[PDB]
RNA sequence: CACCAACUUCCUAAACUUAAAUUGGGUUAAUCUAUAACUUUAUAGAUGCAACACUGUUAGUAUGAGUAACAAGAAUUCCAAU
């Protein structure tokens, strides 16, 4: 009966889930690595790149500005996404974050958890998953396979 | 018969080994350190010639005895069961390295010598089937090749699918009976002996002894069967999962005596492979790939 | 009980009938006390019918070892082993010199449920009846409707 | 109040003829007074029956239970006590012969309610013991086969006798 | 450790072979449809003539949506779209075996991913030489109406006119109440009711001290194969294999359904006019039209209708 | 609704016995190639994780301190450099933290 | 043209002929004392002298049940913090 309802349903009703978001969203255009309940993270992650797409807008635009404020409580980044932010994305068209999940919380809550980070940021790269060389085994007998068959081809 | 050839074959092995043992007196031990990345430091006192490398592996955990196939001694790849001589440093290669070069080939060696076993117990005792060798090929070759000399009266009968079908069922058995590989290094002058009937072994351990400045030379035991080994090998078979014989071509150059190259594919169960993905790998193999 | 209990078949030593009977009680022990007034029965049985019994079953060690005691007790060893110790405490000796003789003559078997009134080793000297006996055999041994 | 899984750790064997099989040694760890319930414990030591102990230090890692982390202690200590005090020579050489969870001695406490009544609350304990055996698991359970099914029925028929007859 | 591992296609996979990977599979799949794509020049079975009492067999097809249709007479009528995807007959079995008096065909379509397949479909697969389809179908086929395994089908097995049958799961709508699911009249809201809105009444007679089996409570609604008969084909788009099929069909949008000819007693008979085993265009007896239309449909571009 | 029989702990056994109660075992652990501690496959390992949050957080305390406010984040580029390092040309104009320790080898 | 069927009756060994308020009779478990016995016994003298049942009393432990119910706004540079 929640077919097709993309929303999740979080903190006191409606409203309350946009303004939690608000400050997820907040801490992480501010840090710009910012850990959540997956939960809330992935909620959130959507909100997340449609930023950059009003910061692409442009400082100009009057409806990139105006919803630059309801979704930046706190008022000294909206100079940052524009100037910053929004020119290291304008390159991509798409994946402006990264989220992975880090192992359950260790609070006797036991959540689910997540990091949500912009690309390209200055802190310390996160320990990414790393798939293996083309020299392993199974690897190396495909390369074997592809050469065969591009000289076929 | 060949059932007294490998009779004779395990004793002198086994006499091999008991003088080697009975060589070395009293326990002197060793110093090896932990060289890897993970697990840094750590320093194992070890049996001098009694200690192997999977002993150094049960004291730090269950996952190095696991997942280890290739140990590096001061830089040189050594068998996991192989025991230890001297100090050294221990670094312990599992498939998924950055740089697996060695454990590939000891794979590669090893799936070739369990196809060779089973090549020449699968035959009818009436027909005879002698081992010549086993070219050494790259990986990217797409499968490993064992060259079997037959019988003149079978010059003129090829295997048929059921027959290639037949052979698996044989290596897969010996998969599933988990035979730990044992790595002994022997002197030119035993080797011989052992392998004194086949001309091409006996050439084979020639060209071995000859390179090395000594004459010692490296054999391995698979359960009953025994044979030289040109590189270290798998500490057991049941490490291969996914085991394939793709086919066997006649060597053209053949005029003087018959030789049939057995060509398979094997996966160990650390980098299994799906079913479609094994059955391209399978039927590249089917290929004749010759050696460089 | 019989549920709640264990049982077995009848069974005798070493077939004591078929060749020899030999006396299956090996060994009786009491012990009495010389001023106390519940073994006074008992050494009354020792005064006069201890000697009767002796001679009458010489196949049965008697020992009677009278010491310092409040219970007197008598302790069978039977030929197959078995152990059985029974309470004498203040018994005349007429109880004593029966309860005696019922020692004697049973052997070291269990007393537990007897499944089977009886034993044989060949019940069958016509051969065990099998659903084949009494069924006529046909010509060639064709079954029904078998053509042939 | 009894402590005897305390005292099992320090019988002694006497020695061995010189080609006797090699005795496996065994340890004796547990902890007591452990604020958790003895059936919620039960559910983490049954599941490491019958394994390594590193492979039931990996599963119990990642359990969100609070047990978990209590039983992987006593699982590190019994694999302490195992290499220094009772001549274990490897550490990777050991698997959970036993493991179960037993009842402590408990709180009274008055758990408030609705009209001026009341319950009698328990603060519950309990206790957690660990048997650790030197050698590799013994290989699991295999199911019968279907022609050991039949062997048993055909067996079963062969042991009818004629009953309540000579 | 010395335990049973998990493990998927890509675990294990590098950068480059990743890609080569997922480009090799789908350049076999092409391969190995074109192979299929004649069925008459590839050994087909002989091609009894119909005679009556025949029935064919039936494709499998996804539903695309709905859409209006009107008709001469100028009535609107609503029309779902049914789009035939890679419909390959994959088994034969005999009459006596299927347990049937009829034989039975298997029919499968939408063609899916072969990664996350057990090995045991690969495997009857690879030897029908085409790719793996979603949805395994039996249909009860006559003997004389046998076709031959792999043969691929096609929405040229229908035509304008016969009225066709089509069945398959319904939405799942979950657990649900008892008024909901079986429209239960219920309680009303006010006057008193204490807690007592959406509730069953009473669920059978005192005395019984039981409740008869079949009763009707609550539980999960939905997600249960039905079918819906008599459903005439207005229209067959033959580029894109789409059947247009009056009213409602069961299922949610792009669900694969089971079409078939109808079994009512009225449309007994109306196979002999079409295609007695199916239609082969390879075979290229004659080429059909892009759009096939009934003769009371009003088709798109003619004069607008009136009613004179 | 009240019970009406004590339920005998052989029931009471049937039920908190039954497979469905009990704790399914993880397929899912593996050995992380770097530090050797355990992680599941479709996570982090913490062990790694927790050095780049513990540097993560260095970083921002030195932030803060030059910072010194509030409402005082730079809408210029942010970098990090360690002793023994000095900005290029193609850094000019981009906020600099100051770190006292070397480069990090998980750091480039 | 009969068989099966209940300690009715017979038979080997025995026994000596019919629900419960009430009524008569012979013994026995435990403990203390007298006098003894001395691995736990005897003849007498005694008595707080025998519990599957009173919505009995006290203590302990189950069942319902690991159930009903209980609780902490977010991020970070972080618990006398922004
Ligand atoms: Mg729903
Ligand atoms: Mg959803
Ligand atoms: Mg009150
Ligand atoms: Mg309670
Ligand atoms: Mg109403
Ligand atoms: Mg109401
Ligand atoms: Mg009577
Ligand atoms: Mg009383
Ligand atoms: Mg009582
Ligand atoms: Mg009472
Ligand atoms: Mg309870
Ligand atoms: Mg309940
Ligand atoms: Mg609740
Ligand atoms: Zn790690």
């Amino acid at each position: 009966i929640s077919h097709g309802r993309v929303y999740r349903r979080l903190g006191l009703g409606p409203e309350s889930r946009i303004h939690l978001l608000r400050n997820l969203l907040t801490g992480l255009v501010r840090h710009e690595r910012i850990e959540a309940t997956w939960a809330r993270a992935d909620e959130m992650r959507g909100y997340a790149e449609k930023l950059i797409d009003y910061g692409k807008l442009g400082d100009t635009n009057e409806r990139a500005m105006r919803m630059a404020d309801f979704w930046l409580t706190e008022k000294d980044l909206i100079p940052k996404l524009f100037k910053v932010l929004a020119p290291r994305f304008q390159g991509q068209n798409g994946n402006y974050t990264r989220m992975l999940q880090i192992p359950n919380r260790k609070e006797q809550d036991r959540a689910k958890m997540a990091v949500i980070e912009y690309k390209g940021n200055y802190l310390p790269p996160l320990p990414l998953p790393h798939r293996d060389s083309n020299l392993t085994l199974l690897n190396q007998l495909l390369l074997g396979l592809q050469q065969d068959l591009h000289h076929n081809q | 018969s060949p059932t007294e050839l490998t009779e004779m074959r395990n004793d002198l092995f086994n006499r091999e080994k008991s003088r080697q043992l009975s060589l070395t007196p009293r326990t002197e031990k060793i110093e090896v350190k932990h060289v890897g990345k993970t697990d840094p430091g750590t320093v194992f006192v070890m049996n001098k010639n009694i200690s192997t490398p999977y002993s150094c592996a049960m004291h730090l955990s269950e996952w190095y005895c696991s997942k280890s196939i290739l140990a590096l001694v001061d830089g040189q790849p050594w068998d996991m069961y192989k025991p230890l001589t001297k100090s050294c440093e221990i670094k312990f290669l599992t498939f998924k390295d950055p740089d697996p070069k060695e454990v590939n080939k000891a794979y590669w060696r090893s799936c070739a010598m369990m196809l060779g076993c089973v090549i020449e117990r699968a035959f009818k005792d009436d027909y005879v089937v002698s081992l010549v060798r086993a070219p050494e090929v790259p990986v990217i070759a797409g499968a490993f090749c064992y060259d079997v000399t037959l019988d003149k009266r079978l010059d003129e009968w090829m295997p048929t699918k059921e027959n290639l079908r037949s052979f698996t069922k044989d290596a897969h058995a010996l998969i599933y009976r988990d035979l730990p590989f044992e790595t002994l290094d022997v002197d030119a002058r035993v080797a011989l002996e052992i392998f004194q009937h086949n001309k091409y072994k006996v050439d084979f351990i020639e060209e071995k002894a000859s390179q090395n400045p000594e004459r010692i030379v490296k054999l391995h035991r698979i359960g009953d069967f025994i044979d030289v080994s040109e590189g270290p090998l798998i500490p057991r078979t049941s490490v291969c999962f996914q085991y394939e014989v793709s086919a066997v071509h006649n060597l053209n150059p053949s005029q003087p005596n018959l030789i049939r190259r057995f060509q398979g594919l094997s996966l160990p169960t650390h980098l299994r492979a799906q079913f479609t993905i094994w059955d391209k790998l399978v039927e590249r193999s089917r290929k004749m790939v010759t050696e460089d | 009980t019989g549920r709640g209990t264990s049982s077995r078949f009848l069974t005798s030593v070493l077939h004591n009938g078929l060749g020899r009977y030999v006396q299956q009680l090996q060994r009786l022990s009491l012990s009495l006390s010389r001023d106390a007034p519940s073994s006074r029965g008992a050494r009354e049985f020792v005064e006069r019918e201890v000697t009767d019994f002796a001679r009458r079953n010489p196949g049965v060690v008697v020992y009677v070892n009278p010491r310092p005691c409040a219970m007197p007790r008598i302790v069978a060893e039977y030929l197959n082993g078995a152990v059985r110790e029974e309470n004498v405490n203040s018994k005349s000796v007429e109880e004593i010199k029966s309860l005696v003789q019922k020692l004697a003559d049973q052997s070291g078997l269990d007393v537990i449920r007897i499944r089977k009134p009886f034993h044989t080793d060949n019940p069958s000297i016509q051969g065990q009846w099998h659903p084949f006996t009494n069924k006529r055999t046909a010509l060639h041994g064709l079954r029904p409707r078998e053509l042939r | 109040i009894s402590r005897k899984w305390e005292k099992k750790n320090k019988i002694v064997y006497p020695p061995q003829l010189p080609g006797e099989p090699r005795r496996p040694a065994e340890i004796y760890h547990c902890r007591r007074q452990i604020k958790y319930s003895k059936d919620k414990m039960w559910y983490l030591a049954k599941m490491i029956r019958g394994m390594s102990i590193d492979q039931a230090l990996a599963q119990l890692e990642f359990n969100d239970k609070k047990g978990a982390q209590i039983i992987k202690e006593v699982l590190l200590e019994a694999q302490d006590m195992a290499v220094r005090d009772h001549n274990v020579e490897f550490r990777s050489n050991l698997h959970i012969a036993e493991s179960t969870s037993g009842r402590g001695q408990c709180l009274k406490r008055i758990r408030y309610h609705g009209r001026g009544r009341f319950g009698i609350m328990e603060k519950v304990y309990c206790h957690y013991f660990v048997k650790l055996v030197e050698g590799p698991p013994p290989p699991p359970e295999v199911p019968k086969t279907a022609v050991d099914h039949a062997k048993d029925y055909i067996q079963q028929l062969r042991s009818r006798t004629i009953i309540h007859t000579l | 450790l010395h335990s049973k591992s998990s493990t998927w296609w890509d675990e294990h996979l590098s950068e480059e072979n990743l890609s080569f990977v997922k480009q090799l599979v789908s350049d076999e799949n092409k391969t190995q449809l074109t192979s299929k794509l004649n069925p008459l020049k590839d050994e087909p079975w002989p091609l009894h003539p119909w005679e009556p009492g025949s029935f064919r067999v039936g494709l499998i097809a996804l539903k695309l949506g709905m859409m209006p249709l009107w008709t001469k007479d100028g009535q609107k009528h609503a029309v779902t779209l049914l789009q035939v995807q890679d419909c390959h007959v994959l088994k034969y079995t005999p009459k006596e075996d299927h347990n049937g008096k009829i034989a039975a065909l298997t029919v499968g379509g939408k063609t899916v991913s072969r990664f996350y397949k057990p090995d045991s479909r690969l495997e009857f697969y690879r030897d029908l030489g085409l790719p793996p389809k979603q949805i395994h179908k039996i249909f009860h086929v006559t003997d004389n109406a046998v076709i031959k395994p792999g043969t691929p089908l096609y929405a040229a097995h229908f035509r304008p006119g016969q009225y066709v049958d089509v069945t398959a799961k319904t939405i799942g709508k979950g657990f649900q109440g008892v008024m909901k699911r079986w429209g239960f009249k219920g309680q009303p809201a006010s006057h008193g009711q204490t807690k007592t809105h959406r509730r069953p009444g009473a669920i059978s007679t005192g005395d019984i001290a039981r409740v008869w089996p079949g009763t009707k409570m609550p539980g999960r609604m939905g997600n249960q194969n039905r079918t819906v008969y008599g459903l005439k084909v207005w229209r067959v788009n033959t580029k894109h294999n789409i059947i247009y099929v009056n009213g409602s069909v069961p299922g949610h949008k792009n669900c694969l359904v089971k079409i078939k000819d109808s079994t009512l007693p009225a449309y007994k008979d109306s196979c002999k006019n079409l295609p007695f085993p199916t239609y082969f265009p390879d075979g290229d007896e004659e080429e059909l039209p892009e759009d096939l239309f009934d003769e009371s449909v009003w088709q798109p571009s003619e004069p607008s209708i009136t009613f004179a | 609704a009240a019970p009406k029989n004590r339920r005998t702990i052989e029931v009471n056994r049937c039920r908190r016995r039954n497979p469905q109660k009990l704790i399914k075992i993880k397929n899912n652990i593996d050995i992380c190639p770097e530090c050797g501690h355990l992680k599941q496959k479709h996570v982090l390992c913490g062990y790694c994780y927790e050095k780049v949050r513990q540097e993560t957080t260095k970083i921002r305390q030195q932030i803060g301190a030059q910072e010194g406010g509030p409402f005082r984040a730079p809408s210029v580029e942010t970098m990090v450099l360690y002793t023994g390092e000095k900005p290029s040309e193609k850094d000019q104009g981009k906020r600099i933290v100051e770190r006292n320790i070397k480069r990090p080898s998980w750091f480039t």
